[PDB]
């Protein structure tokens, strides 16, 4: 069974640093592109960053570019998101989303209302 | 087997009647070009082309340009997950993609939608006609200065207007600087993959713009012509 | 308010699935192997029929 | 006279090897292409077959020039002599068919569907039948151990000869030439976009150079032959009766006829092996 | 705070089920079927090629007489073929051309189809007027129709992209039972031979066993890592096979309530579109995105053969009720009939 467990997060003062961890199970982690998705209160889900199967290709949203770093450990089957210099606008529930199919460059429905291959999410709060 | 002998002839005669009807339907099927209309709700995709019909949960738009029939399909009554029924449109002539240029908050989501559709394994051979709709709202937003594009896209700080840009007469340099920035964001994804099997056709359109039907016709003419050069190399 | 209602249904479903009787895999594997053996001769794809008996000559 | 025997023997041997290799391999790829994608290559196949038969008429013809004797009987000579020219104008017919077809889907892309290829088999069949009928004059007009170049020409009136020559030139060369030039001219324009695409990868540019090359080989090969064929026929009938012109025209027509024979082997390079589809099939 | 509490109780129940399945996993199907001899190399030739569709084929279904079949194309036509003669018996023009599924009634008097129009249309093949007409349009689904199967002339089960399956009463046009519980688009369903149960595969990488009469999910089968695109009951009804986008086929057992065998190869990296069993169940035929159809040994997980006769995606395949032949449909708009020779 495909399951993703987001760990880390909590209450952090603005300008602080925070690291998120995503534990993958039930699938070959090295064969899938991984994504980070967040949902701000009162707003829909939005895509934050993605990392390719081998880690060569990495993308970010312009609102978090230069402050968020995404990394993966295929051997450890774990996904990481380093969040330094946080801002109160980053207070959201962060989700670890897997692309639906392996060995693909596209990633269609990770930022969807009801996505099967997305974890329960972790709460990140930055407001002082 | 005399009774059975004429039974096969009756079945064979009915087969020819079906084949005659199929040939008539084949002529109509290949004389009509099917287009997939995509875009978010904030985009004005429903008013791009100035005969409209609603068949089941699919909004069908049929228009004729220079005696060529185009049948544009819009899919409304489906869930937000579209990674399965998008394969039904793997043999369309082109994909019509409409983006709200003035909407900076949802502009990144439109790029992500374009990136997935462009890189989809069953859409690698389909060209995309890109309509950067609502240009008048984009001009007002840039001139007002209340919202800054560099807030959402840091690359805009060190971006310069392309030398090939053709701004309209009497246009603010700031507006056309940002107008072509959004276009290059979609062309960066377009030119980073495909391997020549498909291309993107960016256009600048407004709410009051009656030439969008002509632009689709011109682009699909180049799409079909490029398709002919590939699959009809050996006549 | 929705989420809590969906959570109750998912938990209730898992209770029904956890109370079923499960046989051993060896017993289930043997039954599948037995069925294939019994019907092997009447499988045209497994054992192709003579051309005289093939409707698709 | 002596040179013409040697010129034909040397040239036909040069074309003999690539013509067989070029056309037989192309037909094998054509059969695989039809089995895989189920798309018609009728014009490409007919062109390859027409060129293949023209090359197959050389080994018997090469034997004559290397031995100065034809022990195979007058019946076979009138077929091998007829076989080369009936396939030369057959190749010309399907070079126009390719030219018109390319003009059709590049100048009117929307008026060319898959079903628009109807009545295409009726074109190749009609093309062969009329050509195989109209080209019967080649052995008929020279029927009078001598074969091919040594065949005497029938005593035909000069007035009647000109009428046949005029008709043959108009429907054999002049009509194919204008259509090929006209189709190539407008196809080049349609492949030139007013606003070029930045990431086009030169897809249309390669087609533009390929189509110009296709029309260039057509003009280089067949035009010199048809500018000497009316003159060479008068030499056979001794109408000119000029010692200086007799030697020049026969040698000039010998080069032109050999140059026109090069189209048997140049067509696979220009048309078949220049296509990226062929490279995929080979590799 | 209650939502967090129920989330942990679900994990405890999932661990209880996982431990229960592991408890009865005394042996492996591979170990049990190691001694039996392999089926050898399976060579099948294309006996018939069905030509006529102008667009990619999306579905096919054999009739119970093992001679007539109905195939659905994306050009808007339903065609019924006489497979023995390749004659077209009917050509039904569809109101909506985006059809995704088709079904042949076991009686042979009706056919069903449906796609992006969210409607299951029933067509009467035996009318006094001599033409095929629409007899029923089953409305009520809020997503595309992915699969449909007749139970009889009056009942049909449909799966939709709105994550639900429905049982319909054709005479009244109303869905008597709705099967809910999938969190993704349901892509396929297969009926048990006794038509008392049916399994469905969805895009949540799970297969659920449903009771037709009771209307609830009896068992849930997990193991796939991607969307499930195909599902087929074993001929005895005690097992089923699935095909997913993760390039794997898995054989699940109903009574053991767990996966028994995986059918995958390192060369295979493409998704699976269709699966079916031979009459004895010894052969599992699966269609792939690489334009090939691989015949697997169900018991030994060996690739018995390959059906390579299509130039585009293999979208569907099916085996006749008598097991005499297998038909494969493809996006290249052609249908082919396969069987072996002595
Ligand atoms: C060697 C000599 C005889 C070649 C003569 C070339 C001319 C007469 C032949 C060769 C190719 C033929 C064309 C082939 C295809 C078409 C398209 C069809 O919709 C109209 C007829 C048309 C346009 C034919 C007209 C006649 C045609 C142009
Ligand atoms: C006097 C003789 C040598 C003239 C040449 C006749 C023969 C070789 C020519 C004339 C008509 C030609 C055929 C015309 C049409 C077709 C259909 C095409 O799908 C395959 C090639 C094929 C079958 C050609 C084969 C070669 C052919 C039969």
């Amino acid at each position: 069974q495909v399951q993703l467990q987001e760990s880390g997060g909590g209450l952090v003062q603005p300008g602080g640093s925070l690291r998120l961890s995503c534990a993958a199970s039930g699938f070959t982690f090295s064969n899938y592109k991984m994504n980070w998705v967040r949902q701000a209160p009162g707003k829909g889900l939005e895509w934050v960053s993605d990392i390719s199967q081998s880690g060569a290709s990495i993308s970010y949203t312009g609102s978090v570019k230069g402050r968020f770093t995404i990394s993966r450990d295929n051997a450890k089957n774990t996904l990481y998101l380093q969040m330094n210099s946080l801002k109160p606008e980053d207070t959201a529930v962060y989700y670890c989303a897997r692309c639906p199919a392996p060995f693909t460059r596209d990633c269609f429905d990770v930022t969807s209302t009801t996505y099967a291959y997305r974890g329960q999410g972790t709460q990140v709060t930055v407001s002082s | 087997t005399e009774d059975q002998r004429n039974e096969e002839k009756a079945q064979r005669e009915a087969n020819k009647m079906i084949e005659k009807q199929l040939q008539k339907d084949k002529q109509v099927y290949r004389a009509t070009h099917r287009l997939l209309l995509l875009g978010a709700d904030n985009s004005g995709k429903s008013t791009i082309v100035k005969i409209y019909h609603v068949n089941s949960g699919i909004f069908e738009t049929k228009f004729q340009v220079d005696k060529v029939n185009f049948h544009m399909f819009d899919v409304g009554a489906q869930r937000d997950e579209r990674r399965k029924w998008i394969q039904c449109f793997n043999d369309v002539t082109a994909i019509i993609f409409v983006v709200d240029s003035s909407d900076y908050n949802r502009l990144q989501e439109a790029l992500n939608d374009f990136k997935s559709i462009w890189n989809n394994r069953w859409l690698r051979t389909i060209s995309v006609i890109l309509f950067l709709n609502k240009q008048d709202l984009l001009a007002e937003k840039v001139l007002a200065g209340k919202s800054k594009i560099e807030d959402y896209f840091p690359e805009f700080a060190r971006y310069t207007t392309p030398e090939d840009a053709t701004p309209e007469p009497g246009e603010d340099p700031r507006v056309t600087r940002a107008k072509y920035f959004i276009r290059d964001e979609f062309l960066r994804i377009s030119t980073a993959s495909g391997d020549g099997r498909h291309y993107c056709y960016p256009h600048f359109t407004c709410s009051v713009d009656t030439e969008n039907a002509r632009r689709i016709f011109n682009d699909c003419r180049d799409i079909i012509q490029r398709m002919h050069l590939r699959q009809y190399e050996l006549l | 308010t929705a989420s809590i209602a969906q959570a109750r249904k998912l938990v209730e479903q898992l209770k029904m699935e956890a109370n079923i009787d499960r046989i051993k895999v060896s017993k289930a594997a043997a039954d599948l192997m037995a069925y294939c053996e019994a019907h092997a001769k009447e499988d045209p794809l497994l054992t192709p029929v003579p051309a005289s008996e093939n409707p698709f000559r | 006279t002596d040179f013409r025997y040697f010129i034909y023997a040397v040239t036909y041997t040069v074309i003999l090897v690539p013509g067989l290799i070029g056309n037989i391999l192309a037909l094998w790829v054509f059969y695989g292409y039809m089995k895989e994608t189920k798309r018609a290559v009728i014009f490409m196949i007919n062109l390859a077959i027409a060129d293949l038969l023209q090359v197959l008429s050389l080994p018997l013809r090469i034997f004559y020039y290397l031995n100065h004797d034809w022990p195979f009987g007058p019946g076979l000579c009138m077929f091998c002599f007829y076989l080369k020219y009936v396939n030369m104008y057959a190749s010309i017919y399907f070079l126009v068919c390719i030219s018109v077809r390319r003009f059709w889907f590049l100048m009117y892309p929307f008026r060319f569907h898959d079903c628009k290829q109807k009545y295409d088999l009726y074109i190749s069949i009609a093309g062969w039948l009329i050509i195989c009928l109209a080209c019967v004059l080649f052995p008929l007009l020279r029927t009078s151990t001598k074969c091919f170049v040594d065949l005497p020409t029938r005593n035909v009136n000069l007035a009647q000869s000109v009428v046949m020559m005029t008709i043959g030139e108009l429907i054999g060369f002049v009509t194919p030439l204008l259509i090929v030039l006209y189709c190539t001219w407008k196809t080049v324009l349609s492949l030139q976009d007013k606003y070029p695409m930045a990431q086009d990868l030169g897809e249309k540019q390669k087609a533009l150079k390929m189509i110009l090359t296709c029309a260039g080989v057509f003009l280089i090969c067949f035009a010199p032959y048809h500018f000497s064929f009316p003159l060479d026929f008068l030499v056979k009938s001794n109408e000119i009766k000029s010692c200086l012109a007799r030697r020049v025209i026969l040698i000039f027509h010998s080069v032109a006829l050999c140059l026109a024979s090069l189209n048997s082997c140049l067509d696979p390079v220009i048309y078949y092996f220049s296509t990226n589809e062929f490279r995929r099939r080979l590799s | 705070s209650e939502l967090d509490q129920l989330r942990q109780e679900a994990e405890q129940l999932k661990n209880q089920i996982r431990d229960a399945r592991k408890a009865c996993a005394d042996a492996t199907l591979s170990q049990i079927t190691n001694n039996i001899d392999p089926v050898g190399r399976i060579q099948m030739r294309t006996r018939r090629t069905l030509r006529g569709h102008l667009a990619k084929i999306y579905a096919m279904h054999w009739g119970t007489d093992s001679r007539l079949l109905v195939s659905a194309s994306q050009d808007g036509k339903l065609i019924i073929w006489d497979s023995y003669t390749t004659n077209k018996v009917h050509a039904i023009p569809l109101r909506s051309s985006w059809v995704m599924t088709c079904a042949y009634a076991p009686s042979g008097n009706y056919v069903a189809c449906g796609g992006l129009d969210n409607i299951c249309s029933i067509y009467n093949l035996k009318t006094r007027e001599g033409n095929v007409r629409v007899s029923r349009e089953l409305a009520g689904h809020t997503g595309y129709l992915s699969c449909c199967r007749f139970l009889d002339d009056n009942q049909i089960v449909t799966s939709s992209g709105d994550t639900t399956c429905a049982l319909w009463d054709i005479e009244t046009g109303q869905q008597t039972t709705t099967f809910t519980g999938h969190t993704g688009d349901v892509m396929s369903l297969s009926l048990a031979p006794d038509t008392r149960l049916f399994v469905s595969g969805a895009c949540d990488a799970s297969a659920k066993l449903w009771d037709v009469r009771e209307g609830m999910c009896r068992q849930t089968f997990t193991g796939h890592e991607s969307d499930i695109n195909a599902i087929c009951f074993f001929p005895n009804g005690n097992a089923f096979a699935t095909g997913s986008d993760d390039a794997t086929c898995r054989l699940f057992d109903l009574r053991a309530d767990q996966e028994l065998m995986t059918y995958s190869h390192d060369n295979i990296i493409c998704g699976i579109t269709s699966v079916s069993f031979s009459k004895s169940g010894r052969l599992l035929l699966a269609g792939y995105d690489d334009f090939n159809c691989n015949v697997w040994d169900a018991l030994k997980a060996d690739r018995a053969g390959v059906l390579a006769g299509h130039d585009n995606r293999v979208s569907c395949l099916g085996v006749t009720d008598d097991g005499m032949a297998v038909a494969t449909g493809s996006w290249d708009s052609f249908l082919k009939i396969w069987n072996g020779s002595s």
